[PDB]
């Protein structure tokens, strides 16, 4: 009833990446939730896309 | 437990006596044929350690999560970890007795709890298949596990150092010489030397037959019939 | 007990291709060789109960 | 505890069931341009492929 | 389907590694313009 | 797990000792006969990996709709996809262990659901016929399917790189040498060399017989009699 | 699946090593004996594909009204229609896999409706007699019919192109070489070469015996006993 | 279905390789020994078509009143009528497939009404005796009759044209060569050539034995037991 | 008859490929001569 | 769903049952002369065999 040999066959050596992600689902969810709060500066190319931002944009930095 | 230096001398007096590379003192082998002789002793011990069960050793194999195939090589061990060819070490060896990559046949593997796991049993969850002689395929790497793997072993590889000690029964040294003589005399491709190689090779079987006809290599086995009480039979 | 009687359910022989699935009904044979001797005493007299 | 479907397969399945949330995170990283801070050039060279804008704190 | 789940994870292995590295590399510059809220930043928030 | 560089040296001291291309240091093979020796080792491993079950490997084969015949070549794999000779890839291999086109005999194929499908069964829908050893003919490519195909395997082809590692049991190296000697000595067409080729070839069988007379290549098989409980027999 | 170019090289190192036409680099065959070697490989594969069932292929044969004898040649096919020697095409092949005139023995022919028709049954209307191995005599060409003819096949003829790929099991290449050596060495009519031809030919049988003693060419057959339920036997 | 031109070339590379008449390009036979080789192929096919049932053909024989003995020669046919040696034609052949005088053994003859007539039955009116293999003695030439005579056949005579196609199974070409080699090498009357003729002739039997040990020439026969229902046996 | 259906499809394979390509290549010029109906063209209608 | 007559055979049969409609479409394409628009010469070279008239939008 163990499907572990399949993981060894397919994701054998690179299983460390999956384990590191798994240990960090809570951290990733917290990162996404903070990301949606828009409490940061966002890089924008030209003035045109500056308008194309969420009603919650709080900082922006335009390059060119 | 003789030394490779002594084996060179005893080879120079009995088997390789007419060989060219025998030095002027007749009690040693010249430094140009030593790689050749050493490559014959190493093969000689491998054959002798294959027929008879001469060296039974067990090396414990810790479980790493996500890995089912567990090759029993020396690159995966602890004291000989090779980061270039092994992601993590999982075998366990002490500095005084490191893993020597000397597995010929795997015989019986226990667990960290004491439960014996069958080998090559198709219908047997809790069974460790071996897809190739020097590997191991545990299909359920449970937490906090390990595997004392009792296996037939060969003599550790003779690098060439003249101070490395050789683990052979004293009664089987008359067969190692008769196999070095075979390998050496059969390569000259001369009619006289080839006919001597056959005699030396056949004598190897004769001595390897007298060792098994007198139980000098511990081949006969007797065990208590524990099956009797289990099947009923009051 | 009833499944053993008529060779069905738990006692149903497994059907695999090639091999047979015939199960002799020994239990049923023994039961039929006892149904009749145990029922005749009640059916031998014109009056069943005697008081 | 010791899982019956395999210890690593449980982790793989747990990651799989959360792909949608990770898909949203990856999309938000990819479409909204991001500026990040870096200590040196070696760390700057070691940035991901969706990082368009950076800042080297010397 | 164990194979379907394992393959779906494996085909997204690079993106998983990228996300995990971005979480470890976390250095996004946060704009505060105020010491009070700057002091009220999380422990992982470097660069401001 | 020795290297091809070491195999060259050990061959130069035991089997090909009187050969012409042996270099002046006697511990290597000249660069003009190396293609010849490499073409003999590759055949040598193929024969040894054919008699004994030395390498049992499984490669999963995804189902592509509209395709019933599924050749197990390397051109159809994922990491070695060849767009010139394959329309789409359907085998699945990881970058660290790509498909090596090393199928000798197909032994047992399971499914993505766990249902074992019989091989070469004329009256058996749900059976995968093999119209030629390295092919597979599934007559119903159902949706979301795959096939873990357990097959006998040969050693991956030795290109010629002197850093490629060789997967052979240590006890069977005395038989690979005796087959390289046979192939080499039998081509010279001289009476002296031909008579030596027969001796080297016969010794190949003798060593390949001692390996099978002591279960050093895992040839003996025992399994639980699961048929007993199924046929009734309480 | 090797190439004819590789077969030339591997032949030049093992079997035809003392042959005259071996080029100065020893890794190829001169352009004057290549027709000879190619005419030996083609015969070699034909013999190997005759004993073992190595290539089982089926080619459907449409019914044309008024024709009962249906030779399975390549001139009657669709992609290789030869108007000079065939009135109409009736075999069916795709451009990627044209008919290669490679029928050795016809084994089992079905119909367009799924009804199996017996072969060589004197008292059996609905039977397709074969008056010569590569023919077919259907005595009632019904409307809208066809015949999937499962037959033993030989390797498609090797024209001589050094990029044509050869379909042989890897374990049987040590027998193709020993048959090319036989054919080549037996034509020189010299006492030394003739005695070598016998050794190479006998080794062909020995390898062709080890392949059949280990089921490496899929010769053993097991089928479900469907006859049991039909004859009664509840 | 190869051509006589190709047979010349394949003979020049395998069997008649040391023969004198081999041209300078080694891929053909000189124009002075071609009658000799052609006279050996014709005998070779006749022997091969005699042991095995390779070509079963039927030629209908119309009844002419007053004639009871019906030789099955080509002079009595329709398309090859020879007025100098035949009074009237009675065999029937089409222009595309004329009678080729190729009767070895007559096996089974039917009638114009469908009634099978026994062969060589002393007490059997309605029986066609054959007083010599290529004849037929019908003792009652009834009106409006004919006889589909199923007979074993030989390959049509090879006149010498290098565009005549040869009807031989591909697996039996390694036996035709070994018979041409026998006939050629046995006529030189030299000790070296005679000893080679025996080897080539014995190999002819060995290949003709492997063809009959694997049913590659359709020798095994199975028929429905129609006798059972006739003798009663409900 | 499975063979009849498969053969009928196969013999018309080139015409099927031609039709599919024409559907993908779809570039027929449509005449409108009016902006209103030109704005009322389908999403796949290029060239006018 | 998983068809019993084969997954690809179902598709082949479905295409077969619609040959008549495809025959009408092919006939209408073949008989009524068609003019089509093309971006470049390479795409113009890649036109079907029943396309008599074309127009290269440069």
């Amino acid at each position: 009833r163990s499907n572990d040999p399949l993981v060894d066959k397919v994701i054998g050596n690179a299983y460390a990446v999956v384990r590191a992600v798994y240990c960090n689902l809570g951290n990733l969810k917290l990162l996404y939730d903070f990301l949606n709060t828009y409490g940061m500066v966002l890089g924008v190319k030209s003035e045109a896309e500056l308008k194309k931002l969420n009603k919650l944009a709080k900082y922006a930095r335009v390059y060119g | 437990m003789r030394k490779l230096s002594d084996v060179y001398k005893v080879l120079a007096l009995t088997s390789l006596k007419s060989a060219g590379f025998i030095t002027d003192d007749k009690v040693n082998i010249e430094a140009w044929g030593k790689p050749e002789v050493l490559a014959h002793i190493n093969e000689g011990l491998t054959r002798l350690h294959s027929r008879f069960v001469l060296r039974t050793n067990n090396c414990i194999v810790e479980m790493k999560e996500g890995r089912t195939d567990y090759p029993l090589l020396a690159r995966y061990s602890y004291e000989r970890f090779d980061p270039a060819k092994a992601p993590y070490p999982y075998i366990m060896d002490t500095p005084q007795e490191p893993f020597q990559e000397d597995v010929i046949k795997i015989l019986n593997v226990y667990d960290s709890k004491g439960i014996r796991r069958k080998l090559n049993d198709d219908h047997d969850k809790n069974g460790l298949f071996t897809p190739r002689p020097d590997v191991l395929q545990c299909m359920w790497p449970r937490h906090f596990e390990a595997l004392n793997v009792l296996y037939q072993a060969k003599h550790p590889e003779l690098t060439g150092d003249e101070n490395q000690e050789i683990d052979l029964p004293e009664t089987l040294y008359s067969a190692l010489e008769n196999w070095v003589g075979y390998r050496y005399h059969t390569g000259l491709n001369t009619e006289g030397s080839t006919a001597k190689a056959a005699e030396y090779l056949q004598l190897y079987e004769s001595i390897c037959g007298e060792v098994v006809d007198f139980d000098l290599a511990n081949g006969s086995m007797s065990n208590t019939n524990v099956l009797f009480e289990k099947r009923g039979w009051v | 007990w009833n499944d053993l009687m008529k060779a069905e359910g738990s006692a149903k022989p497994p059907k695999v291709k090639g091999r047979s699935q015939v199960q002799p009904k020994l239990v049923r044979r023994q039961a039929e060789w006892r149904y009749a001797p145990l029922s005749e005493p009640f059916l031998s007299s014109p009056k069943l109960f005697k008081l």
